[PDB]
């Protein structure tokens, strides 16, 4: 089928230049779709950014002044956008999508790729398993956790068990305090499974291309 | 440039009863070849917006029927019926009949549902964040409801307020209850300096406060 992935750098200095890239498979950008950028601010504002079609035409919003540009690589089928002179302001998550005459986009949505401009500097993270003091009440549910602290920029991505335990898991928002963020993440499971199964939260931070894998275990 | 006003939010809806969402625009979408231009989608939390309908009354290819619009040239509506827990999330408007296109605000959808206690656990600090200098102690809160809810940290006995961060999640796509994370943050030193730590939660669901707590 037809899928869009947005891809680029999480983190850029103010005044820099920003340069992101979807790639499409599953079908041709030489095509005469709207081929668009469009961009969410935290509070979830959106705007549209503008679009390429045809290969060769394009439009673009006329509040990002002379500072974008659409192009793409019809080899690679992947077009891309270019901002520059960045500023805080351009803090946002972007997605790339596939417009119709109509309007009509389907399902044809990247999964959106987050940009923080800030001078603070990269910081991986620091995962720590969150067991339980004692036992708690026998033949019944026990919650473990994972506490994600000191990273920057967002995102993180959390998983249990590679992915295999998703159903009782909880992931809070991340709240941010001395250009540092700290986020946790909990999980219910019956006191059967653990800790007889072993339970290991995934954590990935793109930005720093690091990952950590840190098992649950008994205190 | 064309604005759409959508209102923040909707009137809590129960699951099972039909809610209509609506987007005013500042101009007309009425396009001069009779076909009016606006857009509905639905954002879950951490997902892309994803069209429910375009044409002002289209649905989208495997779009629920329980969704419908209509309107007339500045006033649209989403009729959605039958609504269930994984409605929840936020729904924009797009007009698509002038550049540069332009979306609405968002409304999102609250859902009402029964009153639930929230199961708290507690957790002491990591030894391997106690080699760092640092001491966080967690509280997990969840799966409640009404969402207003007050957490409270004592350690040995007295209120602590300082150090404390939180953190809430939207509403819940399986059951429509609230989760929240609440965290203390010592020194090492300080942390070692008492025994009892708790963690107060105090609900609608109960005159007397939901209480966890560990001795060092
Ligand atoms: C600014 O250009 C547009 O809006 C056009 C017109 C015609 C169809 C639809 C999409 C196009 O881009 N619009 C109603
Ligand atoms: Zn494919
Ligand atoms: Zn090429
Ligand atoms: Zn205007
Ligand atoms: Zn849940
Ligand atoms: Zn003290």
């Amino acid at each position: 089928e037809v899928k869009l992935s947005e891809s680029g750098p999480g983190l850029v200095k103010p005044s820099q230049s920003l340069s992101l890239t979807c790639t499409v498979t599953g079908y041709s950008i030489t095509t005469n779709y709207a081929w668009t950028w469009i961009r969410q601010f935290p509070g979830n504002k959106l705007e549209w950014m503008g679009y390429i079609r045809s290969s060769v035409i394009t439009r673009y919003n006329p509040s990002l002044k002379s500072r974008i540009s659409i192009t793409q690589d019809t080899s690679k089928n992947q077009f891309f956008l270019q901002l520059n002179s960045v500023t805080t302001e351009d803090t946002a998550t972007y997605y790339c999508a596939r417009y119709d005459y109509y309007g009509n986009t389907g399902d044809y949505w990247g999964q959106g790729t987050s940009v923080t401009v800030s001078s603070a500097k990269t910081t991986p993270p620091s995962v720590y398993p969150l067991a339980p003091g004692t036992a708690a009440l026998k033949s019944s549910m026990v919650t473990l956790g994972c506490l994600v602290k000191g990273y920057f920029p967002e995102p993180v991505t959390v998983t249990w068990n590679s992915g295999s335990l998703s159903s009782g898991v909880h992931t809070f928002p991340a709240v941010l305090q001395s250009d540092l963020y700290t986020l946790t993440s909990s999980v219910t499971v019956p006191s059967s499974t653990w800790p007889s199964q072993t339970v290991t939260c995934n954590v990935a931070h793109p930005a720093s291309s690091t990952k950590v894998d840190k098992k649950i275990v008994p205190r | 440039d064309i604005v759409i006003t959508q209102d923040e939010l909707s009137n809590p809806v129960t699951s099972g009863e039909s809610v209509s969402i609506s987007c005013r625009s500042s101009r007309s979408l009425l396009y001069k070849d009779g076909r009016t231009y606006l857009n509905w989608f639905l954002q879950r939390p951490g997902q892309s917006p994803q069209l429910l309908i375009y044409l002002m009354s289209t649905r989208a290819s495997g779009v629920s029927d329980r969704f419908s619009g209509s309107g007339s040239g500045t006033d649209f509506t989403l009729e959605i019926s039958r609504v269930k827990a994984e409605d929840v999330g936020v729904y924009y408007c797009q007009q698509f009949v002038e550049y540069p296109f332009t979306f609405g605000s968002g409304t999102k959808l609250e859902i009402k549902r029964a009153d639930a206690a929230p199961t708290v656990s507690i957790f002491p600090p990591s030894s391997e964040q106690l080699t760092s200098g640092g001491a966080s102690v967690v509280c997990f809160l969840n799966n409640f409801y009404p969402k207003d809810i007050n957490v409270k940290w004592k350690i040995d006995g007295s209120e602590r307020q300082n150090g404390v961060l939180n953190s809430w999640t939207d509403q819940d796509s399986k059951d429509s209850t609230y989760s929240m994370s609440s965290t203390l943050t010592l020194t090492k030193d300080e942390y070692e300096r008492h025994n009892s730590y708790t963690c107060e939660a105090t609900h609608k669901t109960s005159t007397s406060p939901i209480v966890k707590s560990f001795n060092r």
